[PDB]
C-alpha cells in the first residue's frame, strides 16, 4: 500500500523533530519492541533503530547523549545475544553508524565518542564467542583505516576494547593493530588524553602470559620512553601495577627499575613493590641513589623486612651498601 | 573620516555587513582570528545579530566563533562568573542548535582554561544548561510554581561522570542565580 508505507516511513523520518521527553519514550518503545522481536527472528526494528540514529546525528548533543543512554543499552543487549547472524548485523551496522558519527567534529576534552563507542567494549567484555570478538575487532580496525583522522576524544573506550581483547587469534590481531596505531598516530593518541589508555592496553598485553608478551614487553617501556623527547609518572604506574603482578616480566620490571637512575608521589607507590625475586628490586632501589628527605623513610623500608633468614642476610648487606 | 556607517550594515545583514567590512578599515585578513578580534573589541554592533552570526552552522562562522570563544579567558575563575562573562559578550540566539554550538565551546574553553574543576568537559556543559534553565526559571514570574534548591540538586544528580557534584558548589551557583539575573 502506497499511503501506508509512506506514513510508516514518515513516522521515523519525523523523529528528528520530536522533543526530548518524547524522543526518549520513542527510543524506549523501539528498544522494547526490538528486544521482543529478537527474543522470539526478524531485525526490522533494529534497522529502524539504526535509521533513527542516522536521523538524530544532528540533534542537540545532550539530548543525543540521553537517547544513546538507551539505544546503546539495547545494542549491548543485542550484542550479548546467542544468534551469531543478528550480532554480526548489529555490529556491522554500528560500525557504519560510527563512521557516520565521527564526522560530528567533537571538541577536544569531551567524551561523546567515548560513550558512543561503549557498546563495542560491552560486547567485548560480555560475549563468549571467538568470532564475535573477531568481528568487533575487524569493524574497529576498519574504523581506524577509514576515519582514523577524525577520531577525537573517542580513543578511550576504543583502546578499552583492545585491552579487554587482551584475553584468549584475538590477541595477535589486537596487538598488531595497537602496535600500528602507536607507531603511526602517537601524537594524536597523546593529544586526546589517550596516553593512559594506550599504556594500560600495552601493559595488559605484557601482563598477559602465554611471544606476543615479550614483543609488547619490548614495545611498552623501551620504544615508548624514547618518543616523548603525568607522561612519566603515569607511565611508571602501570609498569608497577602489571610488571610485578610470568617470571620474565617480573624480572624485566627489576632491570627496568634502573633505566631512569614528584619524588614524594613516586615514593608513595614505591612501597607497593616491597610491602622472592624482590631482593633484586631492593638492591636496585638502593642503587637508585646514583636526597636527604629520602633517608627519612629508606631505612624504615630497609628495616621493615626483618625467607626471614635470607631476607635479613640481604638486609645487612644492603644497609652496609 | 569614514567607516562610521560601515558598522550599521552588519546590524541587519550579517554576511553582507562582514563581506563589505573586510575590504576597508580594520580586519587585515579574512582569517577567523582578526574578525573575532574586531567583533569582540568593537561595540555598536547588535549583540543579538553577532550571536546569530557566530552561532551559524557555516564552517567559516564556526571557526570564527572558536576564535571568539577562545579569545575570552576563564582561567582561575568561578563557573558562574565565567558563564556571566561568556554571556556578557554577545546575546545568544533562540535556536537550539545555535545555543548548543555556543555552549559546547564555552564548556571546552572553561575546561581548557580552568582544568580539574570538573572530571570531564561534559560536566560544565550540562551544568551550563542547568544554570541557564535555572536563571530563566527563577527570574521569571510567568509561572506560579517556584523552583527550589532540592529539586535543582535532584535535577543535577550524577552529571560529572555519573557522580554527583559537590553540594556546596550547587548551593553557591543557586545563590549567585538568586543574587541577580544574567542579562544581555
Amino acid at each position: 500500500s502506497d499511503e501506508v508505507i509512506k506514513s510508516v516511513d514518515r513516522i521515523f523520518t519525523n523523529t528528528a523533530n520530536l522533543s526530548r521527553d518524547a524522543i526518549i519514550h520513542f527510543a524506549r518503545a523501539l528498544t522494547e519492541v526490538s528486544w521482543d522481536e529478537i527474543k522470539v527472528p526478524r531485525t526490522y526494528s533494529l534497522q529502524k533503530i539504526v535509521e533513527i540514529s542516522y536521523y538524530n546525528m544532528t540533534r542537540v548533543r545532550f539530548e543525543w547523549s540521553h537517547i544513546w543512554d538507551v539505544l546503546g543499552e539495547h545494542f549491548n543487549r543485542v550484542g550479548c545475544h546467542a544468534n551469531t547472524a543478528i550480532v554480526f548485523f548489529a555490529l556491522d551496522s554500528l560500525r557504519q553508524l560510527s563512521m557516520r558519527f565521527m564526522e560530528i567534529e567533537e571538541l577536544a576534552g569531551f567524551k561523546f565518542q567515548k560513550d558512543f563507542l561503549k557498546p563495542f567494549e560491552h560486547v567485548m567484555s560480555n560475549s563468549s564467542n571467538v568470532t564475535v570478538k573477531d568481528m568487533v575487532l575487524r569493524c574497529l580496525i576498519q574504523m581506524i583505516q577509514a576515519r582514523g583522522e577524525n577520531i577525537r576524544s573517542g580513543w578511550r573506550t576504543m583502546f578499552g576494547v583492545f585491552t579487554v581483547a587482551a584475553r584468549e587469534s584475538i590477541v595477535n590481531l589486537a596487538y598488531e593493530n595497537v602496535t600500528q596505531v602507536y607507531k603511526t598516530r602517537f601524537g594524536v593518541v597523546i593529544s586526546q588524553g589517550a596516553f593512559t589508555d594506550l599504556i594500560v592496553c600495552l601493559t595488559e598485553f605484557s601482563k598477559n602470559m602465554r611471544l606476543q608478551a615479550m614483543e609488547t614487553l619490548k614495545s611498552v617501556i623501551p620504544t615508548m620512553l624514547k618518543t616523548p623527547e603525568s607522561v612519566e609518572e603515569g607511565f611508571w604506574f602501570p609498569v608497577l601495577f602489571a610488571f610485578h603482578d610470568r617470571s620474565n616480566a617480573l624480572n624485566y620490571f627489576f632491570e627496568t627499575l634502573l633505566r631512569y637512575g614528584f619524588w614524594d608521589i613516586l615514593w608513595r607507590q614505591q612501597l607497593y613493590p616491597i610491602f622472592t625475586t624482590m631482593i633484586q628490586a631492593l638492591r636496585n632501589m638502593i642503587t637508585l641513589f646514583t636526597e636527604y628527605m629520602l633517608d627519612r623513610f629508606l631505612e624504615l623500608l630497609a628495616l621493615c623486612i626483618c625467607i626471614a633468614r635470607i631476607g635479613s642476610n640481604c638486609l645487612q648487606q644492603l644497609i652496609l651498601q | 573620516t569614514a567607516m562610521t556607517n560601515a558598522i550599521k550594515v552588519f546590524n541587519f545583514k550579517p554576511k553582507h555587513g562582514i563581506k563589505l567590512l573586510i575590504k576597508e578599515g580594520f580586519i587585515p585578513s579574512d582569517k577567523p582570528e582578526d574578525i573575532a578580534r574586531f567583533l569582540l573589541r568593537e561595540e555598536r554592533l547588535d549583540k543579538a545579530q553577532i550571536g546569530e552570526y557566530l552561532g551559524e552552522g557555516d564552517q567559516k562562522n564556526v571557526d570564527i566563533m572558536h576564535a571568539f570563544v577562545d579569545m575570552m579567558d576563564f582561567s582561575k575563575k568561578r563557573f558562574v562568573d565565567a558563564l556571566r562573562e561568556f554571556l556578557q559578550a554577545f546575546r545568544l540566539p533562540g535556536e537550539a542548535q545555535k545555543i548548543d554550538r555556543f555552549m559546547l565551546k564555552f564548556a571546552h574553553r572553561y575546561v581548557t582554561g580552568n582544568p580539574n574543576a570538573f572530571a570531564n568537559a561534559d560536566t560544565p556543559y550540562v551544568l551550563a544548561y542547568s544554570v541557564i534553565m535555572l536563571n530563566t526559571d527563577l527570574h521569571s514570574s510567568k509561572v506560579v510554581k517556584r523552583m527550589s534548591k532540592a529539586e535543582f540538586i535532584k535535577n543535577n544528580r550524577g552529571i560529572n561522570d555519573n557522580a554527583d557534584l559537590p553540594d556546596e558548589y550547587l548551593i553557591g551557583i543557586y545563590d549567585d542565580i538568586a543574587s541577580n539575573e544574567i542579562v544581555l
